[PDB]
């Protein structure tokens, strides 16, 4: 059991989607008809990939997921796209109106429409679980509908499911890929309303890896897709423990206890290793001691900022493929003593371990290397709080002059839920800040 | 007199299983249950520790719990899977998350009962039970959270039973998390008022060893667990076999414990030896006793020599001059006797059984009652401490229904435990 129920929200949430469980497939297997020759228990099993897949009997394993946008055609390319058949139509849910870059529309005007529908659905894929352990929730903080309709997703979640584990792979904005320019406010608003329902959130900032794909794999100007398959990788690795078993295997919810100090301090940074071109990875390989120091190189992050500027209050390895505990505590021991690695006095600084044989994949026609081992570091770090700021001077340059607010006024909003949202980030910014200051 | 023996929890499982392993050949038991021995000395005293069934089948009095099911299988699946009694198979499916909260007080709870039904049905059967042995580790949840809640039931409806206990103490060492000195803590207050005889197990020490002694460059928790069922087949030894004195667990506690509290042991082994790394010289009865004696035998990282031995016992196995063994034994007391109390007098005892452990010729086992045990629960405390007073990763336990004043009593009785071992290294 220990099933995991993913559920992809907006436009950011569904193609990311589409990225993450075309690699699934790939790394277990499966057929896009959704057939596993090598599974031999046919219609059920308690097996690892189960927990991200169900069956039927027929053989078909299908995603335990579910597809909401609030316009239909993001998710018409899943129902006629190449993994068409892996998804039961009623997992697939659309709406004839987005939220038009509005938070408001996407929590309230359209969002409450359809949102009775969504739950029915999601709970229909609970029923079929004899374990549930929780959702893994994927949307972008501009979108109006990844902003405004996952909050509101988030908030109905805490009621039907009570204290079950919500975590989030969120899309924090970049100007490079802009789709409005309210995002900060749509940004600001969904962090607020979800923070007491998420326990952890991995956020993905899109400037990062914009850089990651122009900078490693040479791609001059990277589309969603360029960006998409990075991300899957990224959630491949944090999300392998559930889907594999192994001696060295560490579940992610042990992850998470050492992650999480407090319930508002569930933001991880994630570094990946190594993201590079099949022209410079052919007779190259890339070492344990080398993708594990690349774990401390800033331009690797998921999240633009400088944990050699702040402190750590955890820090988590996960490697996948050829990779033993011998090289990694010589990989790590040597690093201690070369890097900026810096704990609070109040956390141990012992660095925690977790290893899936299971070796990489990539997806065909794709532009990263096929590489024998790759590591995702998972960090608990006060210069994550970074990427609040930036977002937050953003929020506040134009709601100092209440720019582009009456469009939200307008949808029954009001400036109270804006100063309320920009206060608790402000508090947000301030708890990542008082973490960091030395006992007493 | 009849021991029942139970396992809590992922280490306490996996020890525990290795313990029955070992001692199964020992005594001549295979897998199936069946004896296969020569001598009439492993079948003496064997109703302590195995029931007899028809057609003289030994299965172990051993009870198997655990909130998850992964390690039980895999128990089940080992190599001595099949010996143990299958009803006696006791798990949950949610886990426990390393959380001493939801072993002690929510998912625990809601499973302790199907293991008292079960240690009610062993017991019942049993013609004289003298008590029971636990086996876990304090870092975890299951077996420090729900072994602590396991400890404090069989207490209420055995109240005149011992309570023994193998208590495997966390290390940063060797860490799974970071709230292992929370879970700690809080089990050290339920052993401290629940148990007369604990064995500290520390993995600080058991990595330790195998690093700098046993010359392992990256120890894994097998390679921990071959210290373990060593140790444990040692302080067991006189339980299990007939000797001297016929040591049962009450007795025990009589002579190794002077104040009701103090009742932690270090437990000391030697030779040290790695797995299937094969020693090929016996060592003299001068050597084992000096080995014995020294830190670096120590199976918990104190040093002995900043405290003083309250009680000590301790059992030489092999064919050997027990003669020889009584000399170098008073030997040790009479070149150290300030490392002895000199308020009991005569406090150290040895014992000789005949049966050498598989693959050695001879060794010693020790169990000392040392007032430099504090030394392992400051540690604990220091490392509580330091995330205590920032109520750092306290949201765990407080989501479970617990309050911020049953870690600040805790804190403080184990705390106490210390300065009441401190008093009487300065007697
Ligand atoms: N990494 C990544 N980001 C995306 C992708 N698609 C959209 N985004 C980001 O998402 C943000 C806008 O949110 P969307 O998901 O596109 O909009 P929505 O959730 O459908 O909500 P609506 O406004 O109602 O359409 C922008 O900042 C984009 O950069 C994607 O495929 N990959
Ligand atoms: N010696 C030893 N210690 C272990 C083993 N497994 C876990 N531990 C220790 O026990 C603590 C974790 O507790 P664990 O038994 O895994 O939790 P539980 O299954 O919920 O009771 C950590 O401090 C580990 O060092 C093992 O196989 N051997
Ligand atoms: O496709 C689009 N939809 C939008 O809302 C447009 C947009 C305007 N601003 C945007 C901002 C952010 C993101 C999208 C847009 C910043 C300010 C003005 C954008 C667009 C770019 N060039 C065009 C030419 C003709 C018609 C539409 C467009
Ligand atoms: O057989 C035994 N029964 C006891 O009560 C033990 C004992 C401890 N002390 C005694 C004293 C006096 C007499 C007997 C004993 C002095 C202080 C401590 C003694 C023993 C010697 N080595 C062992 C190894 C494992 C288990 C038991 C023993
Ligand atoms: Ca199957
Ligand atoms: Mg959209
Ligand atoms: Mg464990």
């Amino acid at each position: 059991m220990r099933e995991c129920i993913s559920i992809h929200v907006g436009q950011a949430g569904v193609q990311i989607g589409n990225a993450c469980w075309e690699l699934y497939c790939l790394e277990h297997g499966i057929q896009p008809d959704g057939q596993m020759p090598s599974d031999k228990t046919i219609g059920g099993g308690d097996d690892s990939f189960n927990t991200f897949f169900s069956e039927t009997g027929a053989g078909k394993h299908v995603p335990r997921a579910v597809f909401v946008d609030l316009e239909p055609t993001v998710i018409d390319e899943v129902r006629t796209g190449t993994y068409r058949q892996l998804f039961h139509p009623e997992q697939l849910i659309t709406g004839k109106e987005d939220a038009a870059n509005n938070y408001a529309r996407g929590h309230y005007t359209i969002g409450k429409e359809i949102i009775d529908l969504v739950l029915d659905r999601i709970r229909k894929l609970a029923d079929q679980c004899t374990g549930l352990q929780g959702f893994l929730v994927f949307h972008s903080f501009g979108g109006g509908t990844g902003s405004g309709f996952t909050s509101l997703l988030m908030e109905r979640l805490s009621v039907d499911y009570g204290k079950k584990s919500k975590l989030e792979f969120s899309i924090y904005p970049a100007p490079q890929v802009s789709t409005a320019v309210v995002e900060p406010y749509n940004s600001i608003l969904t962090t607020h309303t979800t923070l007491e329902h998420s326990d952890c959130a991995f956020m993905v900032d899109n400037e990062a890896i914009y850089d990651i794909c122009r900078r490693n794999l040479d791609i001059e100007r990277p589309t969603y897709t360029n960006l998409n398959r990075l991300i899957s990788q990224i959630v491949s690795s944090i999300t392998a423990s559930l889907r594999f078993d192994g001696a060295l295997n560490v579940d992610l919810t042990e992850f998470q206890t050492n992650l999480v100090p407090y319930p508002r301090i569930h933001f991880p940074l994630a570094t990946y290793a190594p993201v590079i071109s099949a022209e410079k990875a052919y007779h190259e390989q890339l070492s344990v001691a080398e993708i594990t120091n690349a774990c401390f190189e800033p331009a690797n992050q998921m999240v633009k900022c400088d944990p050699r500027h702040g402190k750590y209050m955890a820090c988590c390895l996960l490697y996948r493929g050829d990779v033993v505990p011998k090289d990694v505590n010589a990989a790590i021991a040597t690093i201690k003593t070369k890097r900026s690695i810096q704990f609070v006095d109040w956390c141990p600084t012992g660095f925690k371990v977790g290893i899936n044989y299971q070796p990489p994949t990539v997806v065909p026609g794709g532009d990263l290397a096929k590489v024998q081992r790759a590591v995702c570091m998972l960090s608990n770090t006060t210069a994550i709080a970074e990427a609040w700021a930036r977002l937050d001077h953003k929020f506040d340059l134009m709601y100092a002059k209440r720019a582009f607010v009456h469009w939200y006024v307008g949808e029954g909003m009001e400036e109270g839920e804006f100063s309320e949202a920009r206060e608790d980030m402000a508090a947000l910014e301030k708890d990542y800040e008082e973490v960091g200051v030395d006992s007493v | 007199r009849e021991i029942v023996h139970i396992q809590a929890g992922q280490c306490g499982n996996q020890i525990g299983a290795k313990f029955w392993e070992v001692i199964s050949d020992e005594h001549g038991i295979d897998p199936t249950g069946s004896y296969h021995g020569d001598s009439d000395l492993q079948l003496e005293r064997i109703n302590v520790y195995y029931n007899e069934a028809t057609g003289n089948k030994y299965v172990p009095r051993a009870i198997l719990v655990d909130l998850e099911p992964g390690t039980m299988d895999s128990v089940r699946s080992g190599p001595f899977g099949q010996i143990f009694r299958p009803d006696n198979f006791v798990f949950g499916q949610s886990g426990a998350g390393n959380n001493w909260a939801k072993g002690h007080y929510t998912e625990g709870a809601e499973l302790v009962d199907s293991v008292l039904d079960v240690v009610r049905k062993e017991s019942e059967s049993c013609d004289c039970l003298q008590g029971f042995q636990l086996t876990h580790s304090l870092g975890g949840g299951t077996g420090s959270g729900m072994g602590t809640l396991l400890i404090s039931k069989i207490r209420e409806e055995y109240p005149d039973r011992i309570m023994n206990t193998f208590s495997v103490m966390p290390s940063p060492k060797v860490s799974d998390t970071v709230v292992e000195p929370y879970n700690a803590t809080l089990s050290v207050h339920q052993l401290v008022e629940n148990t007369d005889e604990t064995y500290c197990i520390d993995n600080e020490a058991l990595y330790d060893i195998c690093f700098r002694t046993l010359k392992l460059t990256t120890p894994t928790y097998g390679d921990l667990n071959h210290l373990v069922s060593a140790t444990m087949s040692g302080v067991t030894t006189c339980l299990r076999f007939p000797g001297q004195l016929n040591a049962d667990l009450r007795k025990l506690a009589v002579n190794m414990v002077p104040f009701p509290r103090l009742h932690f042991f270090m437990p000391g082994f030697a030779p040290l030896t790695s797995r299937g790394s094969q020693q090929y010289r016996a060592l003299t009865v001068p050597e084992l006793t000096q080995q014995m004696f020294d830190s670096k035998n120590m199976m918990a990282a104190c040093d002995p020599r900043h405290g003083r031995y309250l009680t000590v016992a301790a059992i030489f196995r092999g064919r050997m001059s027990m003669k020889e063994v009584d000399e170098q034994m008073l030997n040790v007391q009479n070149k150290n006797s300030s490392y002895f109390v000199e308020w009991i007098p005569n406090n150290v005892k040895t014992a000789v059984c005949d049966i050498p452990p598989r693959g050695l010729k001879m060794s010693a086992t020790f169990i000392g009652n040392s007032t430099a045990i504090q030394e392992l629960f400051k540690r604990i405390s220091e490392q509580f401490t330091a995330m205590f007073r920032r109520k750092a990763f306290l949201h765990w336990y407080t989501g479970e229904g617990m309050d911020e004043m049953e870690f600040t009593e805790a804190e403080s009785n184990m705390n106490d435990l210390v300065s009441e071992y401190q008093q009487y290294q300065d007697a």
